RNA sequence: CGUCGUCAGCUCGUGCCGUGAGGUGUUGGGUUAAGUCCCGCAACGAGCGCAACCCCCGCCGUUAGUUGCCAGCGGUUCGGCCGGGCACUCUAACGGGACUGCCCGCGAAAGCGGGAGGAAGGAGGGGACGACGUCUGGUCAGCAUGGCCCUUACGGCCUGGGCGACACACGUGCUACAAUGCCCACUACAAAGCGAUGCCACCCGGCAACGGGGAGCUAAUCGCAAAAAGGUGGGCCCAGUUCGGAUUGGGGUCUGCAACCCGACCCCAUGAAGCCGGAAUCGCUAGUAAUCGCGGAUCAGCCAUGCCGCGGUGAAUACG
């Protein structure tokens, strides 16, 4: 992207809950172009939110999503020989893409036999403030001020 | 009920030899079936461009065999004339499985 | 091509199997095209001139 | 009586026939869910109609050959959008906005020389 | 998988057929 | 190495083929071994008639033929003594007995396949190269044509290194698809080896 | 895994001078160029020496091997 | 032919500048994918390049119906099967269509940002096409060619070996390590191609490879033909395991004069390594990557997992 800025490229609403943010997660969760499989996938997640829970599936959705997103992270930039650790804000744009991708890489690290299983799982412990997921979140903006002294490097 | 068949190389030979039996037929025949397509039959032939080596430069030949059909019902005798010694074409091959 | 080699239009292979294409125009033994006849290159050198016919630069 | 448009997507070819009814839907001879079995995308194919709240005012007979069923989902997406509008074209003042009369031209790239599928290069190494 | 010459999709890769994979 | 022959990158348009007959997937590799050897003969003996083309039309055992040059007469003959012994050499070559036009080549300096020939010959005579090419290429540019290009190989004039001498006028835009140039190549055997000569004419657009 | 079908294959070469070199018995020595060629019956007992390219090897046929071609008994390449 | 490369750029004619090499033009502002265009200039123009003219895909219309329809109707062996019809879909020739034309905003202009119509905008998407030249680059084993050398052998014919060797090292790939998976059933939806000494429907025998026998096709009529991934159902439960199929033993089918070295293919056994890969490193910006299968050339057969194409499903991300 030397010259544009590859502008966001919008994604067709979800063909359940029409909303684009869905869409978006079963694209993560997609592998090999199986976007069926993949709807399928997130669906029996929403159902067994269901189950478990007395709360409509797209709002501990979000809530998860939420609870994942993280607001810093640091980033390397070398000057004067070594490479620094600046820490910086996050942009909202990467904060959604690195929630979702969290989720879906939290919820495969997960022990669960069944694929529906492991992102409904991952889906709540994440809108609860634990799971796997929170935790990349957390380690990042904990890597991040932890590194507070090079904040003047902006970037 | 006279089947035509044409096959070329030529699109342009061919249609002008589904010309010299269109016209020339509908003056002592059925109204005739105008002369129909039928698809082509291509035949690619990849070549490594270069005598040595370079087997990722290549370039793409091929022949493509047009059709055409007509079939005019009715051999009538007298459209059996307008179309005995009046063609043109030579670049191309005529069929009849009337 | 070593014009001894050349030795295919023999029909007499003893066995129809020894019975090897080999080019008609360079003796080119390596990439016969059994409808022309002709060897990779030579097939691309006449296609140039035109000289096969309906034989085309295909692209698409 | 009858309203028809067509639609194409990715090489395959829908005929749509809307006549108006219930909300039965025909896809060569067979229930939408019939031929659609188990595939989530399916529900959009008849997107257009509830753009304008037809379905449920309407019935269709739909036509399909040519490359796969997400491909054919698409296509029948158009068929029913354009017959949709030859009914009213006063429908378009709506359907324009979701794109629904668009022919998505998104087709297979060619497969070129030199290059395992199209774009996807050769690995090389000691360079 | 691909590679299992007495199995379904193995006679398919290898292009042919048998007990495993009957022409119908 | 750059370049398409600019006739079998035009082909399409502005240039029709050398040999119009159809054929099957049986007999194509025999009509074509067979025309090749047409050419063989035609160009092993009509050289000094000078032929810049040669098309080969069929339609079953009836092989039209021609044969475009720029001196009808060598072919020919007194009266036709020639061009008798030659349309008996076709048909026993081949037993098909075909016929064998004559069409004159109106301007031999408009036709790239003589243009070449011509400065070949030069060359094996020891014609200065530079002069040969900056001559041919007027001889071209004076008598009609919208442009003009000629090029010789190398180790011209004897040299052990090989070069290779230039020359050209108006337009002979390669690019363009629809140019109409004619291209003529010849060869040049000589004491010390050969030498390439190809030969460009831009005459024409649309 | 082997194959070849229903009709042995065997070189009539060494076979007409075998089954009938039987007539007087036995004999030293045979030489052949038919690593093509099934060992059959009528050849235990026999001292075939068969080329490998280079050299005409002294092959003794024995009752365990027939079945085995020639070749089988004369390797081609020389390794350490 | 490859390569620097589709990277822009390389030049000329006359004039002008400089004793001269050589400058100016081609520099400079704006703009473009571009020496693309605009404005300005001692320069005015031009040539090879860029672009355009050619091909494929996207929308619509003519002309044309032994492929399509029962859309329309009437016969039904309820099979587009028959009548019958070209509407539709296709097939394939020819045209239309997009021009920053239209609207608002900025600008000296070119043009930039949006907006409306439109299948399609501002190179629609993909090809063909690769300047002056460089590498003193590849190739005398494709051919052609100067010189050199051998001309009872550096020529020629065979039979058999060899190019397939194996302590070892690298490149490119294939199949995997599994549950978003593997099986077995059962059911769908492709596109481009190939088919006389051939594709091979269907029938019989054989677990099968394949063998008997034979319908139709010189193929939009018949055949390869099943597409696979999917979808429904069922089994496996997390294990070197219903993962994975390497080795090796045995029995066979084929092609071929002939499968030891040295062929694929089938069936029963065997069931290796591998549990996701160190330092390093590769591809790709969307119908692309990833993934799924199908056809071709060569060719008897085949060591195709190569190669050249085809279509199905179909992402992520680009601050800068
Ligand atoms: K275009
Ligand atoms: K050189
Ligand atoms: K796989
Ligand atoms: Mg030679
Ligand atoms: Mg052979
Ligand atoms: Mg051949
Ligand atoms: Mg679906
Ligand atoms: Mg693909
Ligand atoms: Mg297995
Ligand atoms: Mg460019
Ligand atoms: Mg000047
Ligand atoms: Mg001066
Ligand atoms: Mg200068
Ligand atoms: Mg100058
Ligand atoms: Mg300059
Ligand atoms: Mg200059
Ligand atoms: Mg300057
Ligand atoms: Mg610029
Ligand atoms: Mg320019
Ligand atoms: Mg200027
Ligand atoms: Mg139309
Ligand atoms: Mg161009
Ligand atoms: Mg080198
Ligand atoms: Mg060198
Ligand atoms: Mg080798
Ligand atoms: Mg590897
Ligand atoms: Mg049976
Ligand atoms: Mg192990
Ligand atoms: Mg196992
Ligand atoms: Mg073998
Ligand atoms: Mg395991
Ligand atoms: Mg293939
Ligand atoms: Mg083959
Ligand atoms: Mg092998
Ligand atoms: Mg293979
Ligand atoms: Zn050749």
């Amino acid at each position: 992207a030397r010259r544009r800025r590859a502008e966001v490229r919008q994604l067709q609403p979800d063909l359940v809950y029409g909303d684009v943010l869905v869409t978006a997660f079963i694209n993560k969760i997609m592998r090999d172009g199986k976007k069926n499989l993949a709807a399928r996938i997130f669906y029996d997640a929403c159902k067994i939110i269901q189950e478990k829970t007395g709360q409509e599936p797209l709002k501990v959705f979000k809530q998860a999503v939420e609870n994942v997103k993280p607001r810093m992270e640091v980033r390397s930039r070398r000057v004067g020989g070594a490479n620094y650790q600046v820490p910086m804000e996050v942009s909202p744009r990467r904060q959604q893409s690195l929630a979702l991708r969290w989720l879906v890489q939290a919820a495969n690290q997960r022990p669960e036999r069944r694929a529906a299983v492991r992102i409904a799982h991952e889906l709540m412990d994440a809108a609860e403030g634990k799971g796997g997921a929170v935790k990349k979140k957390e380690d990042v903006e904990r890597m991040a001020e932890a590194n507070r002294a090079y904040a003047h490097y902006r970037w | 009920k006279i089947r035509i068949k044409l096959r070329g190389f030529d699109h342009k030979t061919l249609d002008a030899s589904a010309q010299k039996i269109v016209e020339a037929a509908r003056r002592s025949g059925a109204q005739v079936s105008g002369p129909i397509p039928l698809p082509t039959r291509v035949r690619r032939f990849t070549v490594i461009r270069g005598p040595f080596k370079h087997k990722d430069s290549r370039e793409h030949f091929e022949l493509r065999t047009h059709n055409r059909l007509v079939d005019i019902i009715n051999p009538n005798r007298k459209t059996i004339e307008q179309l005995m010694t009046l063609d043109l074409p030579t670049g191309v091959e005529i069929e009849i499985k009337t | 091509a070593r014009k001894a080699l050349i030795e295919k239009a023999k029909r007499t292979p003893k066995f129809k199997v020894r019975a090897y294409t080999r080019c008609v125009r360079c003796g080119r033994a390596r990439s016969v095209y059994r409808f022309f006849g002709l060897c990779r290159i030579c097939l691309r050198e006449l296609a140039h001139k035109g000289q096969l016919p309906g034989v085309r630069k295909a692209s698409w | 009586e009858q309203y028809y448009g067509t639609g194409r997507r990715k090489e395959a070819v829908a005929r749509v026939f809307l006549r108006p009814g219930n909300g039965k839907v025909t896809v060569n001879g067979q229930d939408f869910n019939e031929y659609f079995q188990g595939l989530v995308r399916a529900v959009a194919a008849l997107e257009p109609l509830r753009a304008v709240d037809a379905l449920g005012r309407f019935d269709a007979y739909i036509t399909v050959r040519g490359g796969g069923k997400s491909g054919q989902i698409d296509a029948i997406k158009l068929g029913i959008a354009r017959a949709l509008v030859q009914y009213n074209p006063d429908y378009r003042a709506k359907l324009k906005p979701l794109g629904f009369l668009t022919r998505d031209a998104r087709v297979v790239e060619r497969k070129k020389y030199g290059k395992h599928k199209a774009r996807r290069a050769p690995q090389y190494s000691k360079r | 998988g691909k590679g299992d010459r007495r199995t379904r999709r193995g006679k398919i890769w290898r292009g042919t057929y048998g007990k495993y994979r009957p022409r119908k | 190495g750059n370049k398409i022959h600019p006739i079998g990158f035009r082909l399409g348009i502005t240039r029709d083929w050398e040999s119009r007959w159809y054929a099957g997937k049986k007999q194509y590799r025999h009509l074509l071994l067979e025309d090749q050897r047409i050419r063989g003969l035609l160009e092993k003996e009509l050289y000094s008639a000078g032929l810049a083309r040669v098309d080969i039309e069929r339609a079953a055992d009836n092989v039209a033929v021609t044969v475009h040059v720029a001196k009808p007469g060598v072919v020919i003959g007194r009266g036709g003594e020639r061009i008798r012994v030659l349309r008996e050499e076709l048909a026993k070559l081949t037993g098909k007995n075909v016929a064998l036009n004559v069409q004159e080549v109106q301007n031999p300096n408009l036709s790239a396949p003589l243009v070449a020939q011509r400065v070949a010959e030069q060359i094996e005579r020891r014609f200065a190269v530079r002069r040969a090419i900056k001559q041919a290429v007027q001889r071209v540019m004076e008598s009609g044509a919208k442009g003009a290009k000629v090029i010789v190989s190398g180790r011209i004039g004897g040299a052990e290194q090989a070069r290779t001498e230039w020359a050209a006028q108006g337009r002979v835009p390669l690019h363009t698809l629809r140019a109409n140039i004619d291209y003529g190549f010849a060869l040049a055997r000589t004491t010390y080896g050969v030498l390439g000569v190809k030969a460009y004419i831009f005459l024409g657009e649309v | 895994p082997r194959s070849l079908k229903k009709g042995v294959f065997v070189d009539d070469h060494l076979l007409e001078k075998v089954l009938e070199l039987n007539a007087k018995g036995e004999k030293r020595l045979i030489k052949t160029w038919s690593r093509r060629s099934t060992i059959v019956p009528e050849m235990v007992g026999h001292t075939i020496a068969v080329y490998n390219g280079k050299q005409h090897v002294p092959v003794y046929i024995t009752e365990n091997m027939v079945g085995h071609k020639l070749g089988e008994f004369a390797p081609t390449r020389t390794y350490r």
